[PDB]
This record gives C-alpha cells, sequence and structure tokens, in this order.
C-alpha cells in the first residue's frame, strides 16, 4: 500500500523576499490553484498573477 | 505582529537535517540523511504578537557559496547551532562569522545556541577526544565569548532532550523587542 501523494511541499519564492509554503495539487484546474494561492496569501486581483518555474 | 524574514545557519556536522525533520514532523531520527536546502514558514504567536518564522536551511559546501552568501545581506535575525566545545569551531567563528555580522549590520539581532554537549552520556566521543590531547573549553572563556559578540543574553537549548527551545525562541523575541540602544 503506497502512501497517498495528495500532500506535497513547495515553497514559492519572491525576488528579494523570503519564502512561504503552500500545498498545491496540479490535477485541479489552474483557476483553483490561483484561487487557493490568493486565499492563503490574502491577495486581491487573482488575474494579475501567474506561475512560472525558477529553475534553469 | 510584524512578519520578518529569517535565516538559520550553523557549523559543519552538527545536525541540521534532524532539526528540520523534527520541526516538520515532531520526531527525532538518529539516521543521517543528506539535505540541500529547506524553508519552513510557521505561524506561532508569542507575547500576543503573531510572527512567522521563515526558516531557512544553509549548507556548508563550497559549491553553493554564491547562493548562500546572496541572502546574507539585509537579513534580520539568525538562529545558529554549533558544537559547544570545539576549539576549531570557535576559531572559525572568530575568523568568519562575528567580524562580518559586526561590520555589515551593526544592528542585526543574533540568537546563538550551542550543541554537542549531551555526548558526555556517550563515552565513545570522550575517548576519541582524549587520545588527541584536547582539553575542554574553560567556562570563563566561553562566557567571555558569549558577552563579547554584542549579545544581550546568550542561552542554550537541547535538541535531543528538547529542553529550552521554546524558552530560547521566546527570549530571542523579547531581546529583539527591547534590544540594545
Amino acid at each position: 500500500m503506497p502512501p497517498p501523494a495528495d500532500i506535497v511541499k513547495v515553497a514559492i519564492e519572491w525576488p528579494g523576499a523570503y519564502p512561504k509554503l503552500m500545498e498545491i495539487d496540479q490535477k485541479k484546474p489552474l483557476s483553483a490553484i490561483i484561487k487557493e494561492v490568493c486565499d492563503g496569501w490574502s491577495l486581491a486581483n487573482h488575474e494579475y498573477f501567474a506561475l512560472q518555474h525558477a529553475d534553469s | 505582529m510584524q512578519s520578518i524574514k529569517c535565516v538559520v545557519v550553523g557549523d559543519g556536522a552538527v545536525g541540521k537535517t534532524c532539526l528540520l525533520i523534527c520541526y516538520t514532523t515532531n520526531a527525532f531520527p538518529k539516521e543521517y540523511i543528506p539535505t540541500v536546502f529547506d524553508n519552513y514558514s510557521a505561524q506561532s504567536a508569542v507575547d500576543g504578537r503573531t510572527v512567522n518564522l521563515n526558516l531557512w536551511d544553509t549548507a556548508g559546501l563550497e559549491e553553493y557559496d554564491r547562493l548562500r552568501t546572496l541572502s546574507y545581506p539585509q537579513t534580520n535575525v539568525f538562529v545558529i547551532c554549533f558544537s559547544i566545545a570545539s576549539p576549531p569551531s570557535y576559531e572559525n567563528v572568530r575568523h568568519k562569522w562575528h567580524p562580518e555580522v559586526c561590520h555589515h549590520c551593526p544592528d542585526v539581532p543574533i540568537l546563538l545556541v550551542g550543541t554537542k554537549k549531551d555526548l558526555r552520556a556517550q563515552p565513545d566521543t570522550l575517548r576519541r577526544l582524549k587520545e588527541q590531547g584536547q582539553a575542554p573549553i574553560t567556562p570563563q572563556q566561553g562566557q567571555a565569548l558569549a558577552k563579547q559578540i554584542h549579545a544581550v543574553r546568550y542561552l542554550e537549548c537541547s535538541a535531543l532532550q528538547q529542553d529550552g527551545v521554546k524558552e530560547v525562541f521566546a527570549e530571542a523575541v523579547r531581546a529583539v523587542l527591547n534590544p540594545t540602544p
């Protein structure tokens, strides 16, 4: 019985600021992810932010 | 209530991985597991003030010096864990840590806690350090080092026995609230 994978750890950094953590599930539409991010960080105007990879 | 950034640093071979595992899961594994870096942001309130500890993992490897020293400027507080009675550790501290934090930011609160003191219960390390002709650091010199690094009050907490950690964080918060002029 493999452990459930519905919970993951991911830190979303900021330029010049220190990270904050949230649980993100990629199966749900990106609209739900944006709504949950804004709800967690208490940020308005959910249409003015998006997600990008800070790797190479 | 004012949320602030935070960085945690330390010496080599001191036990950061077990600290992070305990912080995230409330355990204490003696197994050594490699870890590159981490950040924990937890919401704990002390003295009626809601402050989030933006934890950060730092690695002593030579390769990632650019990454590690990038965020050292404009950092507001440090949590440092070190072997209490290692003369090389104090030598490296004097050569590297204290002069830089003193010259860069004259007003950066610093929280310091020593480690590697419960090993008296393990005779193996005592015999290891006896054969090399090493003497324990005198308490007077330790207190002088504690008082000479521009620290209001130095305190220590246990990770294996989990003693004083909450008290250490509370006293660090109190010191930051009313620091030196």
